[PDB]
């Protein structure tokens, strides 16, 4: 069979992995093996050395230890329980009596201890918790940096490029230096403590001949300068000192019950008041303190920094001498004379998002530091040598905020298992939800809809339709996301005419910084370019003309599509309104019976059911020993040939079984036995698909022709034939359990023999209290014998009167089975029972 | 004030031992769990308190709040906790 | 549409009159057994099933109108004294 | 208090049934109602009835054409017995597919006679016939048939409501209510807030009035009046009924 192909474009690279980003970023904080202390060794950092003085105890952390899970795994999936495993870490404490663990005498010391217990990550990358899995998806926000925004109002005053400066550290403090004339500076703190600023830079070793003197004249807008200072006509110098000019004494003037003094005044603002005895009761939060440094060695707040401002002095500010505010202030008057330095609030440059990996982060900790509110409290209680082991820290404290997370927030969902292709696009979303601070529910029509720059980086097609549009979206093909936070694309780098073919990833920060071209240009021959108006763009802004200024072109053409968008044949000839009701309609399909490819494809509906790991891949090469439709085993040649001695590897082949969402997840063998197989060969095709490509529906003619009415507002009629050949027939499956109780009457039991005054409850149930497989009745019959007593096995004399005239006949015990519910009966799958099994049952 | 509290705390009339037969098997079940590290069955425990198995397990269903009646359930408009419960 | 329907609001100038012409009369029917209907049997309604006629409807008892007649107290005070109608079973 | 647990599962094979929706990849929305027979489908000329018949009202407003070179393309890629490769934003073209449609079997513009199965003349114009990729969407059981007549009811709510053997009371939302006084009625405003609700006592004895094929007298005092009555009371006012 010939196949005739059209276009190839041929690309210089292919598809990432799709699943490459919930994978290595969650590898980056357990650390286990691999490296030593550097990811979860971060979350004990902060915690410890957790410091309860109260006398002399001090406790100090060690190392971690990763042991032995809690009991067998295939265990915890039939009564609803995490697999987890718990750590182990060494603790170092102290009593009054001098007693340190660093002898063999009067010093005691424990360094295993197992109260933490933390999920794990298996294959694929799904976390399991209550035996529903969970998977979590990243939110997009906007980096927390220094940013320059805008401020109603004024039309006379000053500030930074505009007016109100507004810093976003991440708690620390938010600086305002804004300026009012007339009086009173304007000066905040960190709320709206209002002050003279006069008298702060006088705290700053400033006097009245340096911000007054050498700045006043190249502007006279310093009304709210020169009022403290107080300086009128040039008059007699000594002798007419105030506020600003002297530092120490300082003017004693005010109208109000205190005065001020530039110095000792600052804390005179809160009533009462107290002796100068604390030179450091707030000054000590603006230096070495997660105040300034927005993250660990100012890794992320380090770009939004040194950029705008000059450069940095360590990773806060220090003591008498702050030079984060006069960093900041030469700033205000900088680009008040002519700089540049505009930040774009709907920018992908200044917006990352937070994988999995920096999330199990933030909430690891949050969890730990929880149970230091509980080892105070056994502390009070505690005797002489007897707390030191286990007797402080508890493990249910820590093991609750960790368990309230994976199953409990807003990025914690449970995954569409409707179909195989729409659990992969479930987590190649990222929602536009989460915090309350980085994101609001105003009104943002140009937030809420799609930016230029969103070009490669989110398909501007893939979007949920409805009220939340614009928030939620989908990633691209060939879009992935680093070990920070931006998404990264590749793109093709030139200089002056000359094309390289090899490929450069660049985040979205330079991409507005640089100009990219576009694909669709000319080119001939890798040196010389083909046109005079090259059409590109300039962050969100498209330019023209000049050869020269770009650096970047696009490599491909399918940047723009995302991975699930880019499966149906002819999107040039497709709407963006229906090339999206299409796709959202694509991923509520349903695994059926006749599946088959489409006639038409565009080669991409393979590569979904690898990544995906619907089908069964081989890990070693080898014949076939089985084949059966449920079960199918592999031997290997690793060790001799022998009845009970090899690499015996059975691969559990799941037949019908539940679901997230009732539906069918089956697999059927599509290789014999005999035949030898090696690594990348399928072993059997998944639910809706045939060989391991799309076929998630079917083809049928059709006369398209109206039909006398009866298809007026989207009616369709449907041929009989199509049903005589059952084409469409889903198995949706549900759920029911019979519970025995210890009733005050008495405890029920089931069995085969019961006391019934009837048969029906006897017909099916035979097999000693249970009942066979598959049959066939209707609702309102027995699925489960009970024998449960009522009355006290006593009858009443009035009662013998009604079943006089109908047969007397009351035994004394019934048939309360669990009857069939309302609606539509089916078939029995499979049948357990643990009639108080040896296990660790609860 | 703790005379006053002793009986008359919580909405309804409760016995005093009732409350500090709770508190009693507390101080005990971490004793087991500091030392052993698995939790204490229901088997020896039984040895040395004057209680069963079966009917200490009614008088957890004791104590409790329990709970009110006007709490919203789904739909927090017209919904109560006491608007649901069929009369006889 | 239905039978004997505009021919109501036509032959009378007001529409909202004929609704109590055959409404606190039709419900007092039932609720006084059939007795006190005296008109012959000829103006009834007619209902095709199993061969044979049942129920009896109204809007064909609209014929001899009046205005001022009794208040409106009355209406529901002597009919159920006359007539006071149940339900037994043997 | 349990002594052992069964669980026993329930796998339910649901058929094609008529209330479902159905739509591909283009978006296609529909709906079946009515099954039509064999007995009265035409058909082409060897003999073909169809396998459904869609509807050609409705394209100018979604403006999404792009399917068409899936099924006249289609229909000349059986008759050759080959898969076709078409990239995003490019692939084949009008010329190109004009070109392999010369083969097939023998039309080439798609339009095939059609023979009517119930008059038998020839439907004038021909029409398209092909194959389409569609797909038939979960059947949600959000829109399942629900119906209550009867039910419990509160103690000092005294209203209608719904378990789970029994089905829910359609509420009549206060949006109905004025639309209804608009027409100006009487008794079919009052019967939507007592017995049909409130009123308790006036619910009971109407159940015994349609049994014997009666008349159901006139409701009395609404439940969640008559306890306002004690509701103001203990707010230090007084509250006292009058007749005339």
């Amino acid at each position: 069979r010939i196949r005739k192909d059209f276009g190839k474009r041929p690309q210089v690279l292919d598809v990432p992995y799709l699943l490459s980003i919930q994978l290595d970023s969650f590898q980056k904080f357990i650390e286990q093996d691999p490296e030593g202390q550097y990811g979860l060794e971060a979350a004990f950092r902060s915690v410890f050395p957790i410091q309860s003085y109260s006398g002399n105890s001090e406790l100090q952390y060690v190392s971690y230890r990763l042991g032995e899970p809690v009991f067998d795994v295939q265990e915890c999936q039939i009564r609803g329980v995490t697999y987890s495993a718990p750590l182990r870490v060494k603790l170092r404490l102290v009593i009054y009596e001098r007693e340190a663990p660093e002898g063999t005498v009067k010093d005691i010391k424990e360094q295993e201890v197992y109260m933490g217990e933390i999920p794990l990550m298996t294959d694929n990358g799904t976390f399991v918790i209550n035996g529903t899995e969970r998977v979590i998806v990243s939110q997009l926000h906007r980096s927390p940096g220094v940013f320059f925004d805008s401020d109603k109002g004024k039309t006379h005053s000053s500030g930074k490029v505009l007016y109100n400066a507004r810093i976003i550290p991440y708690r620390g403090s938010w600086l305002d230096f804004e300026f009012d004339p007339k009086d009173n500076l304007f000066v905040r703190i960190d709320r709206r403590r209002k002050l003279p600023a006069t008298i702060i830079l006088r705290a700053l070793n400033y006097t009245t001949e340096q911000i007054l003197d050498l700045f006043f004249e190249k502007v006279d807008l310093l009304a709210k300068l020169s009022q403290s200072g107080h300086k009128r006509i040039e008059t007699l110098f000594t002798n007419d000192l105030d506020h600003g000019p002297y530092i120490s004494e300082t003017l004693r003037v005010d109208p109000t019950n205190d005065r001020l003094s530039a110095l000792v005044e600052i804390y005179r603002m809160m009533r009462p008041g107290e002796p100068p005895t604390r030179e450091a009761a707030e000054s000590l939060f603006e230096n070495l303190f997660f105040s300034e440094d927005r993250y660990d060695l100012s890794a992320v707040g380090r770009m939004k920094f040194n950029r705008s401002l000059l450069r940095e002095e360590i990773e806060g500010s220090g003591i008498l001498s702050k030079d984060d505010i006069i960093d900041v202030m030469k700033k205000l008057i900088d680009i008040r004379n002519g700089k540049g330095e505009v930040d774009d609030i709907d920018h992908l440059g200044n917006r990352r998002i937070r994988s999995v990996g920096e999330m199990a982060e933030n909430q690891f900790r949050v969890g730990l530091v929880r149970v230091e509110r509980a080892v105070k409290e056994r502390l009070s209680l505690g005797d002489l040598d007897t707390l030191m082991p286990q007797d402080m820290i508890n493990a249910k404290p820590i093991s609750a905020a960790v368990k309230e997370f994976f199953g409990s927030s807003q990025l914690s969902q449970f995954m569409d298992q409707n179909n195989p292709l729409s659990e992969i696009t479930h987590k190649r979303r990222i929602s536009a939800l989460g915090p309350g601070g980085l994101t609001r529910e105003r009104a943002g029509f140009e937030v809420r809809d799609v930016h230029p720059t969103h070009y490669g980086r989110v398909c501007p097609i893939e979007t949920p339709e409805g009220p939340n549009i614009g928030l939620i979206n989908s990633l691209s093909v060939y879009a992935q996301t680093n070990e920070y936070g931006f998404l990264e694309t590749p793109y093709r780098k030139v200089t002056d005419g000359v094309v390289t073919d090899e490929i450069h990833y660049l985040s979205a920060i330079e991409e507005g910084n640089y100009v990219i071209a576009q694909a669709n240009s000319n080119l001939d021959e890798e040196g010389h370019f083909v046109e005079d108006l090259v059409t590109c763009r300039s962050k969100g802004e498209s330019s023209l003309f000049s050869r020269d200024q770009v650096d970047y072109m696009d490599v491909s053409t399918q940047q723009v599509v995302s991975v699930g968008a880019s499966l149906i044949p002819f999107l040039e000839h497709d709407d963006a309104n229906r090339a999206l009701m299409g796709a959202n309609m694509q991923r509520q399909a349903v695994p059926t019976l006749r599946a088959d490819k489409p006639l038409v494809g565009t080669g991409m509906e393979r590569a979904v059911a690898v990544d995906s790991g619907v089908t069964a891949v081989a890990k070693r090469g080898g014949v076939v020993q089985y084949v059966d439709a449920s079960r199918i085993v592999i031997k290997v040649n690793e060790d001799e040939m022998y009845p009970g001695e090899a690499g015996i590897d059975i691969y559990n082949l799941t037949k019908y079984t539940r679901s997230n969402q009732n539906t069918c997840i089956n697999q059927m063998p599509c290789v014999s036995l005999g035949e030898p197989v090696e690594r990348g060969d399928v072993l059997a095709d998944g639910p809706s698909t045939d060989l391991g490509e799309l076929a998630l529906g079917q083809n049928m003619r059709v006369a398209f022709m109206p039909w006398n009415g009866y298809n007026f507002e989207d009616s369709i009629l449907v041929s009989e034939r199509v049903v005589q050949e059952d084409r469409f027939t889903t198995i949706h499956i549900q759920e029911l359990a019979c519970v025995s109780r210890d009733t005050k009457l008495g405890p029920e039991e089931i069995t085969a023999d019961i006391p019934n005054v009837g048969e029906a409850a006897l017909s099916k149930l035979d097999e000693s209290g249970i009942v066979y497989i598959g049959a066939e009745v209707t609702g309102g019959d027995i699925l489960v014998g009970k024998v449960t007593p009522k009355g006290e096995t006593q009858l009443t004399p009035e009662e013998k009167l009604l079943r006089a005239i109908f047969g007397e006949k009351a035994s004394d015990v019934k048939d309360s089975s669990l009857r069939v519910p309302n609606g539509v009966s089916g078939t029995v799958i499979d049948v357990q029972v643990f009639t108080r099994d040896g296990v660790e049952k609860d | 004030i703790t005379r006053s509290i002793a009986d008359q705390a919580r909405t309804i009339r409760i016995p005093v031992h009732m409350i500090e037969t709770i508190n009693k098997l507390n101080r005990i079940s971490r004793q087991m769990l500091q030392e052993m590290g698995r939790e204490p069955t229901p088997e020896e425990l039984a040895e040395r308190m004057l209680m069963p198995e079966d009917k200490i397990r009614k008088v957890l269903k004791i104590a409790k709040e329990p709970i009110s009646m006007e709490t919203p359930i789904g739909d927090d408009e017209d919904s109560h906790l006491g608007d649901f419960i069929e009369d006889t | 549409a239905r039978v004997t329907v505009q021919d109501a609001v036509e032959k009378i100038g007001n529409r909202f009159d004929l609704v109590l012409v055959a409404a606190r009369r039709a419900r007092q029917m039932q609720v006084g057994g059939k007795d006190p209907l005296v008109p012959e049997e000829n103006d009834k309604t007619t209902v095709i099933a199993l061969r044979e006629i049942e129920e009896g409807l109204i809007n064909n008892q609209i014929l001899d109108v009046r205005e001022r007649q009794e208040q409106q107290e009355q209406e529901a005070a002597e009919l159920q004294a006359v007539t006071a109608i149940a339900e037994g079973r043997r | 208090g349990v002594l052992k647990i069964v669980k026993v599962y329930l796998a339910v094979k649901r058929r094609i049934q008529p209330g479902d929706k159905m739509a591909g990849r283009h978006g296609n929305k529909g709906v079946i109602s009515k099954i039509n027979p064999i007995e009265d489908m035409p058909y082409d000329e060897n003999g073909t009835p169809v396998d459904i018949v869609l509807n050609p009202l409705g394209v100018p407003s979604r403006m999404n054409i792009g399917q068409i070179l899936e099924t006249h393309l289609g229909m000349a890629a059986k008759g050759i017995g080959m898969p076709i490769a078409t990239p995003v934003f490019d692939g084949a073209k009008e010329a190109e597919i004009k070109e392999l449609l010369k083969l097939g079997d023998l039309p080439t513009s798609g339009q095939i006679r059609l023979y009517d199965g119930r008059t038998g003349e020839q439907f004038e114009r021909p029409v398209t016939v092909g194959y389409m990729y569609m797909l038939k969407l979960n059947h949600l059981v959000d829109d399942k048939m629900h119906a209550r007549s009867t039910g419990s009811y509160s103690l000092v709510t005294q209203q209608p409501l719904g378990g789970k053997a029994q089905f829910g009371g359609q509420r009549f939302g206060e949006m109905e209510v004025w639309a209804l006084e608009a027409y100006g009625a009487a008794y079919t405003l009052q019967e939507m807030l007592t017995v049909k609700s409130d009123d308790v006592n006036g619910r009971t004895k109407m159940y015994k009035n349609i049994v014997d094929g009666n008349h159901q007298m006139e409701p009395g005092m609404p439940e969640s009046f008559n306890v306002l009555l004690k509701e103001i009371r203990s707010l230090g006012i007084n509250i006292e009924l009058e007749d005339e």
